[PDB]
């Protein structure tokens, strides 16, 4: 059992280690805390970078925690430039040596802590795993460590001769691990003859709002997109007490907790004047954290649209442009710890990811009636609410570690 | 039509109460089973 | 069911079979009232005299069945139980008073030609239909006689009996939470529920809206189909306050 | 005074039919010193 | 009773005095609902913390009284008890919820100018009369202050308080079987029941039929007549079902 085990309880130690040239929550391990902070620095950076590569009208969504966690699985067996890039991109080069040398182990501890919610009105479900061609010979030490720290061993498949079949085998494992939800992590023809090693990281959240929106109050209203246009979106509404805060330049921050309060959704809404882009460029780990500290409960009304966002972007591509290059290069890839030699050297051919968020009156991944009524709600036509009828940022976080599990942007919830 | 006023909240009851008591292979197809007439007849109140 | 007959397909779509996982065996009948709730008799779940004290994990429900012994592929649906709720005032020491229990399905069952819920009565329906001489219908896979098991679900219609007649028919202390049904000796005809049918529904068709209402739960009797004796059923409406409470705080 | 009985005098005993009417007040069309205060309390502001 | 006044003769003909035989002492208040049934608070008969655990034989009821101490010849009437019945869910060990009890008289008492039963509310009268703002009347021979006994029966009129205000006034849990009455801290007037008043009735005069109805039984509070506090009463109508069951099976 890892959740109770300790670093020395099971000798690990990678084949290569890295060294940089040069109010912690109660009942929380220091190592796990610094690692969560590292992921948060990765989160903002990976986010700003992704936003710069897309159309300001597109919705953006990703699970930084999922990405960091999975790629740390490759760290465990990387060397040289491959390892250095992994450390720099994911901001792992900014933590203590012990945490670094045992990164894999502490991700296990961090995760143990996250999945200790299951207040069944709050269920986090993930499936991460590596698949490599069965022609290669995988380091058994790696496999054992992988068994304990990650739950499973790297699964060998025959991409060379059984590509399509291997695709099904991967989808099946995930369809079972997240039982039913994700049945096609790997799309048609994504795996092939030239496929040697594949990273599969999935994740989604099921939870109910502590304070639900009444279906009766939802109305078809206009959402003022960024391209200047406008569209119709199922705008939900409710009045109640919520942790809120009007910050600098008129930006508004709102927190909607799910049943249990250990997981919430935070919304950052700029004023009509200032655009979202400006905000994203100012979004740093300390800025976000300073905002959350400023939050205080208030009685208020909220207009929020139902929305569905996904991580439709290429992870590999995105990471390559950030600095992670060798890991993906058939020539420059350095992964001794997983498979040795130099015939056909081991590199990551693909990083398949799947993360989404479907928000409605009931919550996240919760069923609710689509039917939208048309009647009077007896509201003050002159009311002043947190009205998200224009592009806003979204964060799904865990309290008290402040771990950013999901982050994204709702630019267009229409259709 | 069949008039029926629900009593439970589907949020905790689940669904199905609104169309309760009407059998797909019988009521819904305007068909009667072999002995239900015996029940309807029992409501007779002899004077 | 004694002196009944084979049920027709889809005739009782709310009929539920309570099944024991290990060893594998048929336990009792039950009824579907929604896609996530199932009603049954308390003693089918808790009855020390027969050393029965089941938990959610020991049981399973099979819905949309006709055959008693076969697995009806693509027709019947199986569900695990999330939680069991026995009436807090259930009396297993004396007379099976308030012999009722609710079972929440781990996952909502889908309705079909063979799976559909029955209605629970309101005060008026109960007051109107539950009267001596009016007939209801009982179903189940229980024994065919007191002193063996049918191949398919059995059915029989029986007249509600007058309370004073129910009371004078036995030395067992009866309560307002029960009602009895069956033909009188001077009536000629016969029929009754029997061991194995407990938990099953006693239903009546409302002539007002043509819908089927469950007025009772097969509970107990003395032998099966004896002259001068009547089957007893849990008065469902009388315990609706408890049915509503349980569903309100454990339903979602 | 309009009053519908609820109990059966066979187990309840007698007196329910004429309940709530005081021999020295209601029966003699006499009010007690402070009952007026009770009726005035029934004002329903709209 | 605190801040009340002397009652008029025959003003509360249903007011009963619960008396202890040995030693001889005024125990509580109670109310007459028929010629053989008396209503009182459960904790008046059973409350171990006060070393109180009575049976029919230790008690005496005195009906038709005005003076607290003086025996009133040919006016008051002393009656023995045949049996007492405490609400089944009353649990002195935890709180004063279901603080209600019935006492059957050894023999029927004759009515007179000083002895006459009160009415028990129906659902409509309950819903209509038991509203915040409306005033009821509390009578008793209890203490005149928290820190003092009256020579004659005391009476005081008090307003019913909104449930949320009752709940915000104390750290003790308030159940649906209780309601509170008394003047708010900014209404100027005051008044409250006190120790020795428990069991007494909280009555209201129906504007509909001009009859007096007992809506509550004096139960508890924190001290007597404190600012920002309210007196608590047992909600009679809400326990009427139980009252009916006890009378139906033990009344004959
Ligand atoms: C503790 O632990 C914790 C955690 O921890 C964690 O951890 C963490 C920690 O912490 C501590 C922290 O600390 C701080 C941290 O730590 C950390 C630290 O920090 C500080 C640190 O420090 C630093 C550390 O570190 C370390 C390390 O390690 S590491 O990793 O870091 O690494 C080590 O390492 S090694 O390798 O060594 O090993 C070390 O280190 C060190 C070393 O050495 C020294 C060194 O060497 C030298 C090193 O050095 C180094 C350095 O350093 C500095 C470095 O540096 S740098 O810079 O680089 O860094 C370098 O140098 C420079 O290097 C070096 C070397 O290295 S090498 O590698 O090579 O070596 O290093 C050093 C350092 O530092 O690092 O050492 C260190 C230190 O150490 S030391 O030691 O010294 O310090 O570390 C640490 C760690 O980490 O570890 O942090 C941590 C972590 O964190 S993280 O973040 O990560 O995560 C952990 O983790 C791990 C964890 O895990 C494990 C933990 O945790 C865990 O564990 C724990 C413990 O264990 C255990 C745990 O905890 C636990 O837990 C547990 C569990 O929990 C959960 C617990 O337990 C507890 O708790 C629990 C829970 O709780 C909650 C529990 O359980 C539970 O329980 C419970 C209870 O049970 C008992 C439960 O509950 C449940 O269940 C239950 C049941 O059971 C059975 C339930 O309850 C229930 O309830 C119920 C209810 O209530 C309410 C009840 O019931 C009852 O009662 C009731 C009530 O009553 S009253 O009185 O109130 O009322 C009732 O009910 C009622 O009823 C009634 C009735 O009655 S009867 O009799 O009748 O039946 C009612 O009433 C009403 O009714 C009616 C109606 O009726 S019916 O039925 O009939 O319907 C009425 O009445 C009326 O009406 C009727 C009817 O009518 S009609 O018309 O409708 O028909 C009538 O009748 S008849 O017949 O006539 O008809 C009547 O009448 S008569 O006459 O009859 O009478 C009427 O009357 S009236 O008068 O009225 O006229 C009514 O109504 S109405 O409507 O009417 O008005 C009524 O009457 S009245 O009178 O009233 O009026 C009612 O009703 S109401 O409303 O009304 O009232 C009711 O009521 S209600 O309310 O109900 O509704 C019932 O019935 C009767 C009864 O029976 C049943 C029951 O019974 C009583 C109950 O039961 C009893 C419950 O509730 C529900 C539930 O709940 C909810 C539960 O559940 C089951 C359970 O749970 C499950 C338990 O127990 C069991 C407990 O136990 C005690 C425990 O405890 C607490 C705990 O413990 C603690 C945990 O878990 C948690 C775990 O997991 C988490
Ligand atoms: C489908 O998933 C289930 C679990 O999600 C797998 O079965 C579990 O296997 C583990 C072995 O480590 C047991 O401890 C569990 O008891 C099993 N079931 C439970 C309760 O989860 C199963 O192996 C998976 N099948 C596939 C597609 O590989
Ligand atoms: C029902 O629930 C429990 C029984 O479960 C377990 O198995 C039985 C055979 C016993 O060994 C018991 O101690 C175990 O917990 C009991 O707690 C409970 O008393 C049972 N109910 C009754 C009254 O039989
Ligand atoms: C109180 O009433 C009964 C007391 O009767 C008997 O005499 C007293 C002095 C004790 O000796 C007691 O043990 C005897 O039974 C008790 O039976 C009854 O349980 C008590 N009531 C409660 C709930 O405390
Ligand atoms: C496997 O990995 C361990 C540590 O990660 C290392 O010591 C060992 O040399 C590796 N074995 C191979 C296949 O070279």
């Amino acid at each position: 059992d890892i959740c109770t085990a300790k670093p020395r309880d099971i000798p690990m130690n990678p084949m290569c280690i890295y060294r940089s040239p040069e109010k912690i929550p109660e009942a929380t391990n220091r190592r796990v805390w610094e690692l969560s902070k590292a992921n948060s620095r990765f989160a903002t950076t990976f986010y700003q970078h992704l936003a710069d590569s897309k159309n300001d009208n597109d919705n953006i969504f990703l699970s930084p925690l999922s990405i960091s966690t999975a790629f740390a699985m490759t760290k465990l067996g990387a060397c040289n430039d491959t390892l250095q890039q992994l450390m720099e991109v994911f901001k792992f080069d900014t933590i203590s040596e012990k945490t670094s040398d045992q990164i894999h182990f502490f991700f296990a501890k961090l995760n143990c802590r996250l999945y200790r919610k299951a207040n069944k009105a709050s269920k986090l479900v993930s499936a991460n795993r590596l698949f490599g061609d069965k022609s290669l010979t995988f380091n058994e030490t790696y496999q054992d460590i992988s068994e304990l720290v990650y739950g499973a061993k790297l699964q060998p498949l025959d991409f060379k001769e059984n590509a399509e079949q291997s695709r099904a085998a991967i989808n099946k494992w995930v369809s079972n691990k997240t039982e039913g939800r994700i049945t096609d992590v790997i799309p048609s023809e994504a795996i092939n003859e030239l496929t040697v090693l594949v990273l599969v990281n999935t994740i989604y959240f099921k939870g109910l709002w502590k304070s639900k929106f009444s279906p009766e109050n939802t109305r078809k209203e206009l959402f003022y997109k960024a391209d200047g246009e406008s569209c119709s979106a199922s705008m939900m509404y409710q009045e109640g007490k919520f942790r809120y805060r009007r910050v600098a330049e008129g930006t508004q921050v709102l927190e909607l907790p799910f049943k249990g309060d250990d997981i919430t959704m935070v919304l950052i809404l700029p004023k009509p004047e200032k655009s979202l882009a400006k905000v994203e460029k100012e979004l740093t780990p300390e800025v976000l954290q300073e905002w959350l500290d400023e939050l205080e409960e208030m009685m208020l009304c909220v207009h929020m649209p139902r929305f569905r966002i996904e991580d439709g972007f290429s992870l590999k591509e995105q990471l390559q442009d950030m600095g992670l290059v060798d890991l993906f290069s058939p020539e420059k890839s350095k992964l001794p710890g997983i498979v040795a030699e130099g015939r056909d050297d081991l590199y990551v051919s693909d990083a398949f990811h799947k993360a989404f968020l479907e928000v409605n009156e009931e919550g996240s991944e919760a069923a609710a009636s689509t039917a939208v009524v048309i009647a009077g709600r007896s509201l003050n036509p002159n009311r002043v609410c947190f009205k998200a009828n224009r592009p806003f940022l979204v964060f799904i976080r865990e309290v008290p570690l402040n771990t950013i599990i999901f982050m994204g942007r709702v630019a267009n919830p229409c259709v | 039509t069949s008039e029926y006023q629900t009593f439970f909240n589907p949020r905790t009851f689940g669904s199905g109460e609104a169309d309760c008591g009407l059998r797909p292979l019988f009521e819904k197809k305007s068909l009667e089973d072999k002995t239900e007439r015996e029940l309807l007849e029992s409501y007779i109140d002899g004077r | 069911i004694v002196e009944g007959s084979d049920a027709e397909i889809g005739m009782s779509p709310w009929q539920v079979m309570l099944f024991r996982k290990s060893p594998q065996e048929l336990l009792c009948g039950a009824s579907l009232i929604s896609d996530r709730w199932v009603l049954t008799a308390a003693h089918c779940l808790l009855y020390p005299p027969w050393d029965k004290n089941f938990t959610e994990n020991d049981l399973l429900v099979r819905i949309g069945k006709h055959s008693r012994t076969r697995y009806e592929r693509n027709i019947e649906k199986i569900s695990m139980l999330e939680k069991i709720y026995i009436h807090p005032r259930y009396n297993w020491r004396e007379n099976l008073d308030r012999d009722i229990a609710l079972m929440k399905l781990k996952k909502p069952v889908a309705f079909s030609d063979y799976i559909h819920p029955v209605c629970l009565p309101d005060r008026e329906t109960a007051a109107s239909l539950l009267q001596a001489g009016y007939k209801g219908r009982v179903t189940g896979w229980g024994n065919l006689k007191e002193t063996g098991q049918p191949s398919v679900l059995q059915v029989v219609n029986l007249p509600i009996v007058e309370r004073p007649v129910c009371k004078d028919s036995t030395r067992i202390r009866i309560t307002d939470n029960m009602f009895c049904a069956g033909y009188k000796p001077d009536e000629g005809k016969r029929g009754d529920a029997c061991e194995g049918d407990a938990g099953g529904p006693f239903v009546m068709k409302s002539p007002f809206n043509n819908r089927w209402y469950q007025m009772g739960i097969v509970s107990w009797g003395e032998g099966c189909d004896r002259d001068g004796k009547y089957g007893f059923y849990t008065h469902v409406f009388r315990l609706k306050k408890w049915i509503q409470k349980v569903i309100d705080q454990f339903g979602e």
